RNA sequence: UCAAUUAUUUUUUUUGCUGAGGAAUUUUAAAAUUAUUUGAAUUUUUCUUCUUAUAAUUUAAGUUGUUUCUAUACAGUACUU
RNA sequence: UCUCAAACUCCCAAUAGGUAAAAAGGGCGAAAUAACUCAAUUUGUAUUUCACUCAUAUUAAAUAAAAUAACUCCAAGUGGGCCAUUUUUGGUAAGCAGAACUGGCGAUGAGGGAUGCUCCUAACGCUUGGAUAAGGUGCCUAAAUAUUCGCUCAUGAGAUCCCA
C-alpha cells in the first residue's frame, strides 16, 4: 500500500461547448487582454462628432502634397501607355507599305 | 497539500499575468508592422522606386474534392499535407518543398494568405486540439488554456492568443503548433463556390489553385 | 419515424419483414438476411425492405425498460419473488403463462402486499 | 468520407486478456494488473503481460541456466515467468532465491536442500513491491523443436528448416533433390 | 519471345560519339575502401565483368574486393519488395561515386564552423537552410529605364 | 449602388522584373496595364504575357508593384477604341472596334459580351492589344457616329418591365405597349 | 480458346498495399565466400586479441581472489 | 455631399432548431458580474484599466420558470396501439 | 537544292527511375593483435582497447491520424475478367483484336446525367436542424416566365460531357 502511487482521476464529462467569440466570460477566460482592448475600443468609440467634423478639413489639407505627388505617378503611367501606342503605330505604318 | 493548492494558485496567477504581457507586446507589434508597410509604400511613391513586400510565409490550404478517383501520388501528398476529409483546412509553412508538394495537389485545393483577423476568428471559433497521449490523440475543442499550457509549456508559446501570434507571421515554434491543432473541419460557403471544375485563374467561373489575398473572403463566407 | 415518449426514445417501429413474404406464401414473415448474387435488398436499393442494422439500437441507459418504467421479471412461484422485494420500485412481475389459477392468485396477493406492480393482473379469472 | 489506415480503428496485436480458465491464474492476473495500473513501475507491466502469455511462449527453465544468470549478483532474487525444471548435468547449486510459476518436484527438493528459497508470485508481490532488487529471466524460447520447421522454406537455398518425414533413414527424402549426385543439391 | 543476356542493350551499352576506344589507364588507380559508395556504369571496351542491364546506372556500397573484381550491394525492385543483390563486376565498369561526397564535405565544413561558434558560446543553426520565401526589400528602378509592353498583333 | 448592373472587370497596373543573378545585375523592368476580373487574375494574365513576349516565368522573377487604376471622371462619356487579337475555329485575326462608355472597364465588359455574341469568342480566346479614348471626329463605325449627333433624342419604344410586387399573374384588362 | 495472355494491370496496386518492402539492414553479415587470405588472417587476429584479453581478465580475477 | 473597396473593429432588428447531463470532495479552482475596499496606471474614464482584500451572484459550471390542460378522470368519440 | 526513316542518329526534352542527407555512427588521435600486406615487428590493412568530442532548449532538409509497425505461424478464397482518360500495336473499321500508366467497375449503394454495369458528384451506422456539390431554376419538376449585352426565322430551326 505504501509503495502504490497516489490515486489518479478520470477524464471529464462533456458539457455543451461554450462559444469562444461571443460569450464574454469564456472569451476573457481564454484571452486575458481582451477586456482592456474592448474597453479601449469603447473609449475611442464614445467620442462625438464635433472634433471629427473640424479635423476632417485638416486631414484633407495635409494630404494635398501627397495628392499632387500621386497625381504625377499616375500621370506618368498613362503617358507611357500613350507613347507605346504611338511607337506601335509608327511600326505598323512602316510595315503596311 | 495546503501549500500545493496555494502554490498552484500562484502558478495560475503568474501564467495569466505572463500571457497578458506577451499579448500586449504582440498587439503592439502587429499595429507597428501594419503602419510601417503603409509608410514604406508611400515612401516608394514619393521617390522613384518600388518597395516589395515579402512572400507571405504561411498559406492556409482548403481541400476541394472527394475521396474517390484520386491519383496515387496525389493521395500520398494529401496524406502528408494533412487534408483527408473533403473540406478540411490546414496551415502550411511556405518554403520551396511545401510549395512543390502543394503544386502537385493544386487542381484539388484552393489556397491563400490569411490576414490577422481571419486567423484569430478561425482559431477561436473552429479550432480543435489534440489532447491525449502520443499518437492516440483524441479530438477536443480548445475551450480553455490548461490543454495548451500542457503541450506548449516547454516551448513557451502557451496561451491561445500566443498560438495566433505564432501562426499569423511564422514564429519559431511553428511545426509543433501547427501539428498540435487538429485539421480544421470547415462548413460549406454561404453563397456556394463557382466551379470545382476549373481554376480560379481560368477566366470562366472557377476556383482551384492560388487565390492569394482573396482566401480570407472565402473563409469568412464558409466559417 | 422516431417514437419518443418521456425518457424513452425508440428509433424504429414496424417489425422488419423478410423480403418477398408479401408475394409468396412459403416465405416466412420473420426476418432473414438476403444473400443473393444481386437482389435489391442486400444491395440497399431505394425504397425496398430496409435492412436492420445495429445502430438502430435503444439507448444503453434505458435498454430494456418497459413503459411501466420497471424491468419485467417472469415469476412462476412465490419463492422466486423473494429477491424482488428489494427492487419493487424498478422491476415489475409478470406471472408465467403456465401457472394455474390457484397458485396465480397467491402470487398476485403476495405481490400486492410487497408493493410491486403486476402486469398480467386479470389473467385466468 | 475520410481516408485513414483501417478506417481509423487502431489494431493492437497479441493477447487481450488471459485465455486460461484456471481460478488461481485468474487471481494472479487480477493482482498484477492492479499493481501495474497503480504503480508506474515497468516491472509490474511486464510481469502482467508475460503472465498472460500462451503455453508455448513461456518455456521451462533449467536450474543450471538460472545459476549461470544469477552468478554475478547472488544476493538477489530471480523471477521467472515460467516453470523451472531440474537437471542432472548440474552438479551443485549455490542457494538461489527464485520466484517461478511452477516448480518440478525434484527441483524444489534440491533448492530447499541447498538452503535456497522457492517463491510463488503472490509471495513475490507481498515481499517485493516494485521488483526491487529482482531480476526478470526467461528461458530458451525459439529453441522449441517445432520452430525448426519454420522460416525460409525447406529445400530453398541454404535454408536450414527441418523437413517433415515418416522416418529419418536412407530411403526417406535423401536422394533426388538433396545432394549433387541425384539432381540439384539442398 | 527471347530474353538473353545482352537483350535490348543496343543504344544503352554502345558508346557515345567520339568516346570509342579502350578504358583510360589513369582510371585503374582510383581508391576503393570497404563501404565506399560506387556507381555501376557499363562499358564495352572491356568484355569480362560486364554486368546485366538492370545494374546500369545504379549505385551501391562496395562490400568485397578481389584482384580486379569489386562486389557491389545493389537494391533491386522485385514486385512487392526490394532485395539486396551482390553484383560482382570488374573495375572498368565500377566508378567511385559523388553522392556520398556532398554529405562528407558538409560534415567537414560543419565541424569547423561549429568549433568556432561553440568557442565563442554563440548559438547557431548549423542545419541546412532549405530555401525559404523571398524576404521584403526596397528597390530603386529609374523611371526612365522602365519599358512597357503589349501582346503582339498576329501575322 | 445596384449589384444587378454591377460588373467586376477592373484595370490593374502591374510592374515586374527578373530575379537578379551574376549574369544580370540590373534587369530590364516591365510594366503593363491589364484588364481583369480580380488582381490574381491580373497577375496571371500578366505572367502569361511575360512568358509569351519576354523571356520570363513566375518562378524566376519578382513583382515590383501591383495597383488598381480606376476612372478619374466616371460620370462623363468617352468614346473608347479597342484593338483585339482573337482566335477563331480556323485561325487568328486582328480587329478594331469602338465603344461609347464611362470608363475603360465598361468598354471591356461590353466588348467581351460582344465578342461572345458575334464571334463566339470565349474569355480565354481574347487578347487585348491597346485600348484608348478616341476623339468624336475620328470615329470609324456607323452606330457610334449616329449617337454623336448634335441634338440626340429619340422616342422610347421598349416594353414595360417592373418589380416582383406588380408582376402578378392576373390583370384587369390588357395592358398597353403604347405609352405616352 | 482465345484468352488474354498477359497484363501487368492491378499488380502495382496489389504491390503497394503491404508497401514496397525493404531488406532488414543487418550491420554484420556472414563472411563465408568473401576473400580467403584476408579473413583467415582476421581469425588469427581475433584469437590473439581475445587470448590476451582473457589472460588479463583471469589475472585480475585470481589476483582479486588471493 | 461625406462614396466605393479592402483593413481593423464594434454593435443591432426580427427570428428557426437544440437542451445530452445531473458532479460522496476538478459543478471546484479560476473567469465574468455586482456592492464595497487598497495601491498604481493611462486611452481620463457613469461598461477606464489592472491588482489589494471581503461578501454575494451567472455571462462560469450542457434549461429553467410561470400558467393552463389531460382532470377532480377511471377508459369515452379523449388517450395508447 | 526539294522532301524523308518503328527496325537511321551529330544533338536532344518533359515524365518516370536511382543513390544522398550522422550517434550500434562519425571525427582526430594514441596504444594493442595477426600466419595477411608491404622493402619495412610497423610499411600498411582490418579488428580490438583506450582517449579526447560532433548538431540535439524543433529533432545534422521539409512535411507526415509517421509504430494502425515489425516479424512468425497456420490456413482461406482467387488464378475466365471487363471499362474510361491518356499513351498505344494489328486491322478499312468495329459495342473488333492486342498492349502501357492510372483510376474504376467487378463486390457499391446515394444525388446528378430523362432513360443506362463503367460518365459526373460522392463512397453508405441510426436521426434532428443547418449550409452546399454535381446539376439545374416555363410547365411536367423543387428554384427566376431573373437581370444584363449580343446573335439567331428555319415551306423537315436549335437546344445538356460521355451519348446516342
Amino acid at each position: 500500500q505504501a509503495s502504490l502511487l497516489a490515486k489518479k482521476k478520470p477524464c471529464k464529462k462533456r458539457l455543451q461547448n461554450k462559444n469562444s467569440l461571443t460569450n464574454f466570460a469564456v472569451r476573457c477566460r481564454l484571452n486575458p487582454a481582451y477586456k482592456l482592448l474592448r474597453s479601449l475600443a469603447v473609449l475611442r468609440m464614445r467620442k462625438s462628432i464635433l472634433e471629427k467634423s473640424k479635423n476632417k478639413k485638416e486631414k484633407r489639407v495635409q494630404k494635398q502634397i501627397q495628392k499632387k505627388e500621386l497625381q504625377k505617378i499616375n500621370h506618368d503611367y498613362y503617358k507611357g501607355v500613350a507613347k507605346a501606342v504611338k511607337k506601335k503605330k509608327k511600326r505598323e505604318e512602316k510595315k503596311a507599305k | 497539500a495546503a501549500k500545493k493548492i496555494k502554490t498552484l494558485k500562484l502558478i495560475n496567477k503568474k501564467k495569466r499575468n505572463d500571457l497578458r504581457q506577451r499579448t500586449l507586446r504582440y498587439e503592439e507589434e502587429y499595429e507597428s508592422e501594419r503602419k510601417k508597410i503603409i509608410e514604406l509604400k508611400r515612401e516608394a511613391r514619393k521617390n522613384n522606386c518600388f518597395y516589395r513586400e515579402a512572400e507571405k510565409k504561411v498559406v492556409f490550404v482548403i481541400r476541394l474534392k472527394g475521396v474517390n478517383k484520386l491519383p496515387p501520388k496525389v493521395r500520398s501528398v494529401f496524406r502528408l499535407l494533412r487534408l483527408l476529409q473533403v473540406h478540411n483546412g490546414v496551415f502550411v509553412k511556405v518554403n520551396k518543398a511545401t510549395k512543390e508538394m502543394l503544386k502537385i495537389v493544386e487542381p484539388y485545393v484552393t489556397y491563400g494568405y490569411p490576414t490577422l483577423s481571419t486567423v484569430r476568428k478561425l482559431l477561436y471559433k473552429r479550432g480543435y486540439v489534440r489532447v491525449g497521449k502520443v499518437r492516440r490523440y483524441a479530438r477536443k475543442k480548445i475551450q480553455d488554456n490548461a490543454d495548451i499550457s500542457k503541450h506548449l509549456g516547454k516551448y513557451n508559446v502557451h496561451g491561445i492568443e500566443d498560438m495566433v501570434y505564432q501562426l499569423y507571421t511564422c514564429g519559431p515554434v511553428f511545426k509543433k503548433v501547427n501539428n498540435f491543432l487538429w485539421a480544421f473541419k470547415l462548413k460549406p460557403p454561404r453563397k456556394g463556390f463557382k466551379a470545382k471544375r476549373h481554376a480560379f485563374n481560368e477566366p470562366r467561373p472557377g476556383d482551384w489553385g492560388n487565390r492569394e489575398a482573396h482566401i480570407n473572403e472565402l473563409i469568412n463566407r464558409m466559417i | 419515424a422516431v417514437k419518443k415518449v418521456g425518457k424513452i426514445i425508440k428509433k424504429r417501429t414496424k417489425k422488419f419483414t423478410r423480403f418477398q413474404s408479401n408475394r409468396f406464401m412459403r416465405v416466412k414473415p420473420a426476418w432473414r438476411k438476403p444473400r443473393g448474387i444481386d437482389c435489391r435488398v442486400r444491395r440497399r436499393y431505394k425504397g425496398t425492405n430496409l435492412m436492420p442494422s445495429i445502430g438502430y439500437g435503444s439507448n444503453k441507459k434505458t435498454k430494456f425498460l418497459l413503459p411501466n418504467n420497471k424491468y419485467k421479471y417472469v415469476v412462476k412461484n412465490v419463492k422466486e419473488m423473494e429477491p424482488l422485494i428489494m427492487n419493487h420500485t424498478k422491476y415489475c412481475v409478470q406471472i408465467a403463462h403456465n401457472v394455474s389459477s390457484k397458485k396465480r392468485k397467491q402470487i398476485i396477493e403476495r405481490a400486492k402486499q410487497m408493493n410491486v406492480s403486476v402486469i398480467n393482473a386479470k389473467a385466468r379469472l | 468520407g475520410i481516408a485513414l489506415k483501417n478506417v481509423g480503428r487502431i489494431k493492437k496485436h497479441g493477447r487481450k486478456h488471459l485465455v486460461s480458465k484456471n481460478p488461481y491464474l485468474r487471481l494472479l492476473v487480477k493482482l498484477y494488473n492492479f499493481l501495474a495500473r497503480r504503480t508506474n513501475a515497468n516491472f509490474n507491466k511486464i510481469i502482467a503481460k508475460r503472465l498472460i502469455m500462451p503455453k508455448r511462449y513461456r518455456p521451462p527453465l533449467s536450474l543450471s541456466k538460472l545459476q549461470y544468470h544469477m552468478a554475478n549478483h547472488p544476493n538477489d532474487i530471480a523471477v521467472v515467468v515460467g516453470s523451472i525444471t531440474d537437471d542432472k548435468r548440474l552438479f551443485s547449486l549455490k542457494q538461489l532465491k527464485v520466484c517461478a510459476l511452477r516448480f518440478t518436484e525434484t527441483a524444489r527438493k534440491r533448492i530447499e536442500d541447498a538452503g535456497g528459497e522457492c517463491l510463488t508470485f503472490d509471495q513475490l508481490a507481498l515481499k517485493y513491491p516494485t521488483g526491487k532488487k529482482c531480476v526478470l529471466l526467461r528461458g530458451p524460447t525459439k529453441a522449441r523443436t517445432a520452430e525448426k520447421h519454420f522460416g525460409k522454406a525447406p529445400g530453398k537455398p541454404k535454408s536450414k528448416a527441418r523437413p517433415y518425414v515418416r522416418s529419418k533413414g536412407r530411403k526417406f527424402e535423401k536422394a533426388r533433390g538433396r545432394r549433387k549426385s541425384r539432381a540439384y543439391k539442398k | 519471345k527471347s530474353r538473353g543476356k545482352r537483350s535490348g542493350t543496343r543504344y544503352k551499352f554502345s558508346k557515345k560519339f567520339r568516346k570509342h576506344g579502350e578504358c583510360t589507364a589513369n582510371k585503374y588507380l582510383e581508391k576503393l575502401n570497404y563501404g565506399d559508395y560506387v556507381d555501376i556504369v557499363c562499358d564495352s571496351t572491356q568484355q569480362k565483368g560486364m554486368p546485366f542491364n538492370y545494374y546500369h546506372g545504379k549505385t551501391g556500397k562496395i562490400f568485397h574486393i578481389t584482384k580486379r573484381g569489386v562486389g557491389v550491394l545493389v537494391n533491386k525492385r522485385v514486385k512487392h519488395r526490394i532485395e539486396q543483390k551482390k553484383v560482382c563486376v570488374r573495375i572498368e565498369h565500377v566508378r567511385k561515386s559523388r553522392c556520398n561526397e556532398d554529405f562528407l564535405l558538409r560534415k567537414i565544413k560543419n565541424a569547423e564552423l561549429i568549433k568556432e561558434a561553440k568557442l565563442k558560446n554563440e548559438h547557431i543553426n548549423i542545419k541546412r537552410k532549405t530555401e525559404g520565401p523571398k524576404p521584403a526589400a526596397m528597390i530603386k528602378v529609374p523611371p526612365s529605364k522602365i519599358i512597357t509592353i503589349e501582346p503582339l498583333p498576329f501575322y | 449602388i445596384d449589384n444587378s448592373l454591377n460588373t467586376n472587370i477592373h484595370q490593374y497596373h502591374i510592374v515586374g522584373r527578373a530575379i537578379p543573378t551574376a549574369k544580370d545585375k540590373n534587369p530590364n523592368v516591365y510594366r503593363m496595364c491589364i484588364f481583369a476580373k480580380n488582381d490574381t487574375n491580373a497577375k496571371s494574365r500578366f505572367w502569361y504575357f511575360m512568358k509569351k513576349i519576354n523571356k520570363l516565368k513566375k518562378s524566376n522573377g519578382e513583382l515590383l508593384a501591383c495597383e488598381q487604376i480606376k476612372e478619374r471622371f466616371p460620370l462623363r462619356v468617352k468614346n473608347y477604341g479597342v484593338l483585339l487579337r482573337y482566335d477563331s475555329r480556323t485561325g487568328t485575326h486582328n480587329m478594331y472596334k469602338e465603344f461609347r462608355d464611362t470608363t475603360k472597364e465598361g468598354a471591356i465588359a461590353q466588348l467581351y459580351s460582344e465578342m461572345a455574341g458575334r464571334h463566339r469568342a470565349r474569355a480565354s480566346s481574347i487578347n487585348i492589344i491597346r485600348i484608348s479614348e478616341i476623339s468624336s471626329s475620328l470615329v470609324r463605325r456607323p452606330h457610334i457616329k449616329q449617337l454623336l449627333k448634335r441634338r440626340l433624342r429619340f422616342p422610347a419604344l421598349h416594353l414595360p418591365t417592373l418589380q416582383k410586387e406588380y408582376r402578378k399573374k392576373f390583370a384587369s384588362k390588357r395592358p398597353s405597349t403604347y405609352r405616352m | 480458346a482465345k484468352s488474354k495472355n498477359h497484363t501487368n494491370h492491378n499488380q502495382n496496386r496489389k504491390a503497394h498495399k503491404n508497401g514496397i518492402k525493404k531488406p532488414k539492414k543487418h550491420k554484420f553479415m556472414s563472411r563465408k565466400g568473401l576473400d580467403p587470405n584476408f579473413f583467415r588472417n582476421q581469425k588469427y587476429c581475433l584469437k590473439g586479441i581475445q587470448k590476451k584479453k582473457k589472460e588479463l581478465k583471469l589475472k585480475a580475477k585470481q589476483e582479486k581472489n588471493n
